[PDB]
């Protein structure tokens, strides 16, 4: 299994430098969990960078990857409000928390791009 | 191949006009 | 029914000149929503400013008012998206969004404070 | 026992705890760059 960041789906549509082994990641492992508030933080850089048919793109690449999109549930909130303490502001987000929250309790590694994600208690993709 | 789809999202996404170029953090209401 | 955005809670839990009316109003609805990431939202904002003991203080507050913390569901986040082309930025940030959703997949009003969810299409509680 | 004040007491013990960050509402999030 694993979690993607929307920093690595920002970086793959926006064809930025690396998108390739971000593809085989994909490729690599078959089940790929996303935060439906990472998806929505996702969803939200695309369509201001390249309006509504930048939305078209991003809901293919999640349909055509069989994403599944799992819900913000309480237990995650409280991994992430927890951590945050150490973690937070380099630094992590607001954003981040749920990509952090949802990979400290599924448990799985997770793919991302920029420093913040380093040096946190979760798995980082190779 | 998976592989192909993603690369042609990726080019077809990323060949899509700037509407906006202002940084993540910025569109997302974080800078006033 | 009522939702709860973090500018209340926060509002509430750091003494702003308003405090008072919201408690009223919270008072006034027996039952009340939160999205989990508007509970989170304001847990980071409070335990930094006041530290833990700021988190439990919301802790016991969330528990006297038996808030319910909902899922962040896929239909919500969608709406969510969908809004912030029309209400986005003089409007809403990211974490508006949230409990923007549940709001609008609830179909029940949302207690707030300041600007961000003046113009939009979900109904609001207003103050007594 | 009636809510009104218990959430008083609660806003009035919170708000009355030391300010470790008076970094204010949206620097917390990590978002002044
Ligand atoms: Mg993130
Ligand atoms: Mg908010």
């Amino acid at each position: 299994m694993m979690v993607i960041d929307t920093s690595a789906l920002v970086a793959m549509l926006s064809d930025e430098p690396d998108a390739e082994r971000f593809e085989a990641a994909v490729e690599a492992d078959h089940i790929r969990l996303m935060s439906t508030a990472s998806y929505l933080e996702t969803a939200l850089v695309i369509e201001a960078r390249f309006g509504e048919p930048g939305g078209r793109e991003l809901d293919l690449w999640l349909h055509r990857a069989a994403v599944d999109l799992v819900a913000v549930h309480a237990d995650q909130a409280d991994a992430a409000r927890a951590a945050y303490r150490t973690y937070g502001k380099a630094g992590l987000n607001y954003g981040d928390c749920f990509s952090y929250g949802l990979a400290k309790i599924s448990g799985q590694p997770l793919l991302f791009k920029g420093e913040d994600f380093q040096h946190t208690d979760i798995a980082t993709v190779a | 191949p998976l592989r192909d789809e993603l690369a042609a999202i990726r080019h077809r996404c990323a060949a899509l006009p700037v509407v906006d170029n202002r940084s993540a953090e910025a569109i997302l209401g974080y800078d006033e």
